[PDB]
């Protein structure tokens, strides 16, 4: 279809960041539908949660 | 982020308006007090991990269920990105004091962070307390006359977190 | 600003400012008592500023005001001084920050667009720019002039 | 005074000599406000990182421009959008080999060379069965590219220490200009007219 | 890239060896033509696009077969790259000129380059040539004492090329 | 250094230096008497900052020359010296660049691990820096002491 | 041209050319012998249009042929009427090509770039190819002209 | 890369040169065939699977020991490998017939690709033999007229792997 | 269709369509009759080519329908069947788009999962587009013939 | 990569046969030491950061120039790459050892190793004597039954750097 809009936390779990990475942990994008499974997949194996899913375009 | 020449610069282009005497006072201000702000960021620096030690040990002696099981700081991880915040915390504020205006710590701290705090579940108060430790440790070093300054920024910090 | 380049590069690798950052925060504000005077001058003197380097950018370029030009008839020749004052308070603003930032952000991005846009000739803006640069130069002394001249150059050559 | 004293003269080594570094300055664009000079330099620095050298205003791609200042997208999604673009396939793809695209791939989106013959395998089958679309987010959903540069930092010249050889081939293809031709149409010759 | 400062400090690192008064000769030296090294360099870059300007108009008036077709500098693109590869040569000598030093031109220009011409079609007697027309141009904008300086850094380019 | 700092700064932004960088630049080589006469001045005094700082470590952390210390012996309390030795020479050239980066090039960056796998301990590092930061401050004028102070301060941070 | 656009959109895709880019291809070279019509009544007008276009050009900005202008002398009047030559073989180019491929890679990327080192006025460019534009519409049949100001249209947009 | 039209364009263009006769000759050259070209084009598409399967079975029937163990075609790894390369040739040749130009297949595919078998350690002559084989199937499916053009690229990739 | 390709290659480069792709645009829309009239015939026999093609099919490779085989019985025929309505319908879109998208989209995007959890083998598939091919150029002119096979044969590569 | 056992099957796997008596015995053989590999493996896993700082401290000793100023490891950075890189020896080593097979010695450590030390101007000799340090440091502690495997792999990197 088109466009979702995806809120995603990724907590660090392998250690600690010394920049500031707050840009890498909480962050919502726009994500075209046929790369959404993968970025999901990746959120997911990531230890990543996901906070929201939307339909923008579609 | 924004200083507070480039305060006067805005406040002054969205009035398409010249320096007048108001901007020139302002800005002899700033610079009469840049060289006390760059002793103590010079010496909040130096001090870095001497501060971010003596606040850390305030904040989980006041609060020593934060570092035993159960607590939001205990493992060595979560220990670690405590005092990674901390340091965090001291940094910024360092900038924002040197900077002498608040708008890199709503540009590059505050900004969700309270949700991400929410969503990872860390105790907002407890590292407000944290900040406030750091604010007594830090004036302790820099003396009276830096201490009152940054810590207007540690209770923006404070209140941004709050 | 001085500081906000300073801290901005300091924040990049996620750092303090190291003694050498320190110091130039520290040159600047040393300073900033001579470069608000030379900002006063300035301002001060806008309106012959800008009438003088009108007056000399005509004289350089009379196709600009003549019938079929870009600066024909009282009012485009009034939006084009004002144009010139826009630019002498933005060197203002430029001087007292310490660099030529406030002078690239409100009118420098995108201005080869905006005079596309508007028909408005690239070098006769440079010319104006340069003829501003010594109406400008001309109220003030040596060491004043030498720092000024630089943002009137850094303008004239994003302008180019 | 004597456990400091240096042993091989003047023909010693300085620290300027050893391995290469990648550049100090480190572009990324900041969640939240950016001011408008550190943001045409991001953008800057992200054309030159992609395209090996700065890209003219006519060539800039605007609509990514827009999209990442408005904070739509991240900067790995306007690294993405640039991989993407006609430009990119008309001077890194169309001149190349495949074998030859995906070094440059790697090149311009991790800042290396390529690490082994297996991933020369997995990206010359990605590229004979879909094209470039799919090896570039190939490299760039890589899980090495979210390590190293994550959403927000441009991707810069990296001289890895690991694998064996890759810190060589590293420092050859970072070192590598632009040296094919970048027109196809009315080559220049090599000759003279004499006055 | 070093300048002449580190230049002096890598000769004494080497030895292990604290600076001696011919390392305070050499410090002093640099220091005094610091004030030269940065009016001359505001100079060229204000006075750029006029220098290549001229050493363009200079190198196509005595090659012009270059600008004809089949030339290397026959298109708008080749001319484009053409006068962007000046401006590239003119800002690093100026680089080089500021740093007192040629370490800059050694790593970022100069390297591989003549194989990448040799690649490309450019012809690098008509580079040297170009460079050299810049230098002439750029010697009576700057001034003898500034010009003597910057000669040695496009001399090093030319030579490099060549 | 300063220039190089400068000069590394306006080519990844592929641009000529701003007035602001060489402001910078003319202040510095401005000041380039002074500092220098500050490095001539620790140079002379070097076995007398030496021995003072390593007078004053020792006796503040006495665990270091007895058994059982990384520094215990006449070897190892030399070694232990010479190091000290190491990082007044690298802050007389921070002193004459201008900024630290000579010394975080030979004596920063992997010091970590260098010491970790030489078992000297960090505090002990940071005492004796600072040790050496009251010793040689002491010699000189309290401007000179206090740019001196600040590269004692980046090192011991960096130890620390 | 157009089968090598095609081919280059397949080949980025890892793919055959599908029915609708064999279509267009078809289209094209079924085109092939009106474009060659077209082209070689182009090229047999070369002197006229040119001489024209130069004429109309002339007479709407005489100083540019005046003393001081861009153009003044036989030698800069005769490299002006060559780069109208340039563009109008770059035209028929494009005409065969069945695209602006040509025109854009060998006289629009860049032009911007050229004129400003050549100090050469770009309205003056635009006008000059307006008035090749109507001198050579003039001649074409309306079908051709139609096509034939689709290339000229795409250069004058290309020059502004 | 070049097609015909983009080649005619070159030799006119870095002579500063219009069209001549010979110019529109060669141009209606290409026009007359491209009908032909575009309609083996899509016969070649719409069988390039049956092409490879063919030319791969004669192949691996002249050429046993390819895929038996111990040749350079026996793993089903090396075999799909043998495949991919054989689905490039077909492809490549076919966009090389229907630019009516060579450039592609010099730039695209034997750009660096005697290099790349060598240090894979793929034996070149059997290759070939591969080529010969798919142009012995493809001239089958396309027909005489075609199957001459066809064969030009083909015998253009087998004269530049050999 | 051709036109939707068209607007996002231009889209995808932030520009105007070009000569060449209102050239492509233009023989589209010019063909419009001639592909609507082809569609129209398929349409009003799509009966005829489907039983004409499944007898076909099955005579060709019998093993299909032979027990055992993937469309054994009337109700796996009938789906067989089905499955060539749904490409013959598809092709019908095809040809009044001037592109293969519609089956892209429809039809070929996901058919080898689908069709291996189907248990249907791709050959068999791509027979029955030729047997599809076969009776459906069978009843259109010569060059109506070789539209709809452009468009079959793109399908039977896709099947395999 | 390859250990005994894909070494013996890529073996019989290029001929096309099944494992006969001699392939059974050479898995057996390696099936029989698998235990002091494990044994070992563990044991240097356990003192690998002592091994390192004792080898590491004789070839300091052995040849002090190399960490005297103008040394090759003289400064922090190069001293920590120069025992990053015995740690990377040391544990490469590990790994064919517990593989049994100096394969991965050659495909992940020793191909293209002198290039890189040239290029970089590392002492390949000096580089030699630290892992014969290494070899003498790890012989006491693994004992005599696994040092003479150990040292297998040890002479292997030596030889192959030498
Ligand atoms: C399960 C994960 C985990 C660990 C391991 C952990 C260690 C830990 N030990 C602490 C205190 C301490 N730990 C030590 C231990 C040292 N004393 C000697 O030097 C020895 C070398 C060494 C012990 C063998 C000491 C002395 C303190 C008191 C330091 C102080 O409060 O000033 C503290 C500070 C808070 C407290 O007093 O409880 C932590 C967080 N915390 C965790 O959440
Ligand atoms: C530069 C501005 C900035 C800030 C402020 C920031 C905060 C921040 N803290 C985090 C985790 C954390 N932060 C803390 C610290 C808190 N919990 C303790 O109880 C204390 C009360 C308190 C500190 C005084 C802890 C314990 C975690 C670990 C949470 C977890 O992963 O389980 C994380 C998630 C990523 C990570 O684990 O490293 C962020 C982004 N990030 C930023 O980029
Ligand atoms: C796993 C196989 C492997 C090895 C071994 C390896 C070594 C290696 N050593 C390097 C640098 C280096 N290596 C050394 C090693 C020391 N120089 C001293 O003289 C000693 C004689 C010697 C060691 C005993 C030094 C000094 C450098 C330069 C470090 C610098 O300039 O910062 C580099 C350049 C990249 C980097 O430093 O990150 C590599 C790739 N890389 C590999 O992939
Ligand atoms: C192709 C799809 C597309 C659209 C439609 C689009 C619009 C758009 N305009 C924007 C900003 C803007 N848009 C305007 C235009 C307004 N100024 C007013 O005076 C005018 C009445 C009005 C225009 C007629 C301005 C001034 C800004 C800058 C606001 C700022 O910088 O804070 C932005 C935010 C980021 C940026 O600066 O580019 C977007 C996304 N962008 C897109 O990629
Ligand atoms: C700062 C380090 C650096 C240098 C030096 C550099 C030079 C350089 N010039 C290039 C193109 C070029 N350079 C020239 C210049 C030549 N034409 C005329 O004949 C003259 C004799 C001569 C210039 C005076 C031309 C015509 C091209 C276009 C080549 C082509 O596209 O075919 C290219 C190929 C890719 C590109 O377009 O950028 C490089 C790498 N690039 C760098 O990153
Ligand atoms: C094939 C692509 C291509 C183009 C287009 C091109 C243009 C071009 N025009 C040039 C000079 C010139 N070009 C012009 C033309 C301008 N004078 C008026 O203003 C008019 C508005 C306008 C022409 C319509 C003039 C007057 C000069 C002489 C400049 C001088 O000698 O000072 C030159 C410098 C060398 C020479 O004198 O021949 C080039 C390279 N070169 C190329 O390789
Ligand atoms: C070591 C890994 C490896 C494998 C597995 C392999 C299989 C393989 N089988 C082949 C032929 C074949 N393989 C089969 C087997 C099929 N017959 C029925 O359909 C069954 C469903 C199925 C077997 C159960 C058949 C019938 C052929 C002959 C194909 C032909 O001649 O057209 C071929 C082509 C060359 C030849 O004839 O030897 C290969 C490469 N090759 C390898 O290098
Ligand atoms: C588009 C132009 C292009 C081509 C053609 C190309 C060829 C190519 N062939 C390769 C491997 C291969 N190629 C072959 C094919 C050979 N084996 C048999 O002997 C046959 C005689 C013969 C084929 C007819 C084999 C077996 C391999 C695997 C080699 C290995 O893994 O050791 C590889 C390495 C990546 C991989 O394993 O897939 C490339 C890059 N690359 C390109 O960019
Ligand atoms: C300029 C960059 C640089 C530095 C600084 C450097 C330090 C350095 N110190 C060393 C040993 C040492 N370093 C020390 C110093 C420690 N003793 C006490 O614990 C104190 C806390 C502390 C000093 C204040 C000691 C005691 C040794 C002897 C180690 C031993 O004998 O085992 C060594 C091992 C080789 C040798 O002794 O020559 C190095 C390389 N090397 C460099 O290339």
């Amino acid at each position: 279809t088109r466009l979702f809009k995806v809120t995603a936390l990724i907590p660090s779990y392998k250690k600690v960041r010394g920049g500031r990475e707050l840009q890498n942990t909480y962050f919502t994008k726009l994500v075209e539908y046929d790369r959404w499974f993968a970025e999901q997949q990746r959120i997911q194996k990531q230890g990543g949660k996901i906070l929201s899913v939307k339909m923008v375009a579609g | 982020m924004q200083d507070a020449i480039t305060s006067v610069i805005n406040t002054y282009d969205v009035q398409g308006k010249y320096f007048d005497t108001s901007a020139f006072d302002k800005l002899k201000a700033y610079y009469a007090t840049g060289e006390l702000r760059v002793r103590a960021a010079g010496t909040i620096s130096a001090n870095a991990a001497t501060i971010i030690k003596e606040a850390s040990a305030k904040l989980f002696s006041n609060q020593p269920d934060l570092v035993r099981p159960g607590g939001n700081a205990y493992t060595t991880r979560r220990y670690a990105a405590c005092v990674r915040d901390m340091d965090y915390f001291l940094r910024y504020a360092t900038y924002a004091m040197l900077a002498g205006d608040t708008s890199i710590l709503d540009e590059r701290v505050l900004n969700g962070l309270k949700e991400t705090y929410n969503s990872l579940g860390v105790p907002i108060s407890s590292t407000v307390q944290g900040i406030q430790a750091m604010k007594e440790v830090t004036g302790s070093l820099v003396g009276s006359g830096a201490a009152k300054e940054m810590g207007v920024y540690f209770d923006y910090l404070s209140s941004g977190l709050s | 600003s001085v500081v906000t380049k300073a801290i901005v590069s300091a924040d990049a690798e996620a750092r303090y400012l190291s003694p050498g950052e320190l110091d130039r925060i520290r040159g600047f504000v040393s300073s900033g008592e001579r470069r608000l005077r030379v900002a006063q001058t300035l301002t001060e003197s806008r309106e012959r500023i800008i009438k003088q380097a009108g007056d000399q950018l005509f004289q350089k370029r009379p196709d600009l005001v003549s019938p079929g030009g870009n600066a024909y008839g009282a009012e485009r020749t009034a939006s084009c001084l004002r144009d010139l004052d826009y630019y002498l308070r933005l060197v203002t603003f430029g001087i007292v920050a310490g660099d030529v930032t406030p002078i690239e952000e409100i009118g420098v991005i995108g201005v080869k667009e905006m005079y596309r846009n508007l028909e408005v000739p690239l070098p006769g803006m440079v010319e104006a720019v340069k003829a501003m640069k010594s109406v400008a130069t001309g109220l003030l002394s040596g060491d004043d002039s030498a720092e000024v001249g630089y943002y009137f150059d850094y303008l004239a050559g994003a302008l180019a | 005074i004597q456990k400091g004293k240096a042993l091989r003269g003047a023909e010693g080594d300085p620290y300027t000599i050893g391995t290469r570094r990648s550049p100090k300055p480190i572009f990324w664009v900041p969640q939240g406000g950016t001011n408008p000079t550190e943001f045409q330099n991001v953008i800057r620095a992200a054309y030159r990182q992609v395209f090996e050298r700065d890209v003219p205003d006519y060539q800039r791609l605007s609509y990514p421009e827009s999209r990442l200042k408005n904070g739509e997208i991240s900067m790995r999604e306007f690294i993405r959008q640039l991989a993407e673009s006609d430009l990119y396939r008309k001077q890194f793809y169309e001149p190349y080999p495949n074998t030859k695209v995906i070094e440059l791939l790697t090149k311009h989106f991790l800042g290396r060379a390529p690490q082994d013959q297996a991933e020369i395998q997995r990206y010359n089958r990605i590229l004979a069965g879909k094209g470039l679309k799919v090896a570039i987010e190939e490299v760039l959903n890589s899980d090495e590219y979210t390590q190293l540069f994550g959403e927000d930092v441009v991707p810069f010249k990296r001289y890895p220490t690991l694998p064996t050889g890759t810190y060589l081939a590293s420092v050859a293809t970072n070192d590598e200009m632009i040296q094919q031709s970048g027109s196809s149409y009315s080559p220049s010759y090599a000759g003279y007219s004499y006055p």
